[PDB]
């Protein structure tokens, strides 16, 4: 009816633990409740919904909520975190007997167990090089994270994680570029806060 | 199958008048228009019961809508705007709450096509000290230069799309941040064994597929018409 919430718009769980994703309603009489998932570049995909028959609801892939009527929320659930479960996740509701009113929604990150991190910062020459690089900083675990350039000529990106499925193996990497003469890989991410221990060859 | 939008992927100007139309083929009476913007989900902007019967969702205004038929629900910008800018979705509903929503419409709103300009794109290859420190490989994209932010990019291996091992920015930077009309910048990574990039055999591809103008649009610049196009660039694996 009148409402639903979720809030984070960006949230984290470590690869591995629970995950548990909230959200409230508000409306007088129990509603309709429904959680949608989707993938970058697809469309919406129901996961479960309650609809007044079992209050514990189960879904596709070990997902589950309980309705709490007293507590007016239907909080998402699912074992243990896979790198799959990265998407971004809609609470949604029925109202006014006619549609349904769809949350914020909230995108969901998992951490990558990293027991053994390699921080480095390598450079990578243009495969039709004429004379072009980039900085690519890899192997980080997930205490750290990437900030925003101070140079307006360095370009910056967030930090990225990749699942290599070869080998089971997944790791943390972000990527900073300048056409400056002045540019070098061993000062690119000088405003972040990077691992004592981080790897620069020579 | 049930339900159908067209077009896909939209590129239009400030001004003109455009046409999304959704179409089923289970003969529900309800069928609504969403649209989705980053933080704020889908907010509906207009629903119908029936031909004769329309109501105004959350955000209605700038939009109209027709209901020509018990299959079809058309939704009409009648004057673009850029901050219509969105990915619509429309749906279906039975009597119990089954939706059913369709594919997409990616539509992006500029102001003047004149600054539309698609990718350079540039592999760079693995680093050598990555390569003998960790014995994996990781080869870099970066598309550059283009505008409007609408694109899409895949990485090729020996002519297959991959996905394992890949990580793409999940929005462009822009190149001029103080510009309303910057151009876009967007990097990937993809991640292979050193043994695999070492195989001069291999052949891999970064793939930009770039929505711009279509054949229809005037252009009057000398550089190239900034037309819908893939741009690509590669490497082939090397043992030294």
């Amino acid at each position: 009816a009148q409402s639903v919430t979720q809030l984070g718009s960006h949230v984290s769980v470590s690869e591995g633990a629970l995950v548990l994703l909230r959200c409230n309603y508000s409306s007088s009489v129990p509603p309709y409740l429904f959680w949608y998932v989707q993938y970058p570049n697809q469309g919406l995909q129901l996961l479960l919904k309650y609809t007044s028959a079992a209050t514990l609801v189960k879904g596709i892939n070990g997902f589950e909520a309980e309705f709490k009527k007293s507590e007016t929320s239907f909080h998402l659930t699912k074992p243990s975190a896979h790198m799959s479960d990265a998407a971004e996740y809609f609470c949604a509701v029925s109202e006014q007997d006619d549609k349904i009113i769809f949350g914020k929604g909230t995108r969901l990150h998992i951490l990558p167990n990293i027991q053994n991190p390699d921080p480095a910062v390598y450079q990578l020459r243009d495969s039709k090089s004429s004379d072009k690089s980039v900085c690519l900083f890899t192997d980080f675990d997930s205490q750290t994270n990437v900030s925003q350039s101070k140079d307006s000529d360095v370009y910056i990106t967030d930090k990225c994680v990749l699942d290599m499925r070869s080998m089971d193996f997944k790791s943390n990497s972000a990527v900073a570029w300048s056409n400056k003469s002045d540019f070098a890989c061993a000062n690119a991410f000088n405003n972040s806060i990077i691992p004592e221990d981080t790897f620069f060859p020579s | 199958a049930d339900v159908t939008q067209t077009p896909r992927n939209r590129i239009t100007k400030t001004g003109k008048r455009i046409m999304l139309e959704c179409s089923q083929t289970k003969g529900h009476d309800r069928m609504y228009w969403y649209r989705q913007d980053p933080g704020l989900g889908l907010r509906l902007i207009y629903y119908s019961f029936d031909v004769k019967d329309i109501n105004k969702g959350e955000i209605s205004d700038g939009y109209s809508v027709s209901r020509q038929a018990q299959a079809k629900f058309s939704l009409s910008l009648e004057s673009a705007i850029p901050n219509q800018t969105a990915l619509y979705f429309c749906a279906t509903s039975d009597e119990s709450y089954g939706y059913t929503f369709g594919s997409g419409t990616r539509l992006t709103v500029v102001e003047d096509l004149n600054k539309v300009s698609p990718p350079e794109v540039a592999v760079f290859e693995p680093s050598e000290a990555e390569i003998s420190h960790t014995q994996k490989a990781t080869l870099v994209c970066l598309a550059t230069g283009f505008y409007p932010d609408h694109v899409e990019l895949s990485w090729w291996v020996n002519g297959k799309e991959v996905h394992s091992g890949v990580c793409t920015d999940p929005q462009p930077l822009k190149e001029q941040p103080a510009l309303n009309d910057s151009r876009y910048s967007l990097s990937s990574r993809l991640r292979v064994s050193a043994t695999f990039w070492q195989n001069p055999r291999n052949h891999f591809r970064c793939q930009v597929q770039f929505y711009g103008l279509s054949e229809n649009d005037e252009w009057t610049q000398d550089r190239a018409k900034p037309v819908t196009q893939i741009v690509s660039a590669e490497a082939w694996g090397r043992a030294d």
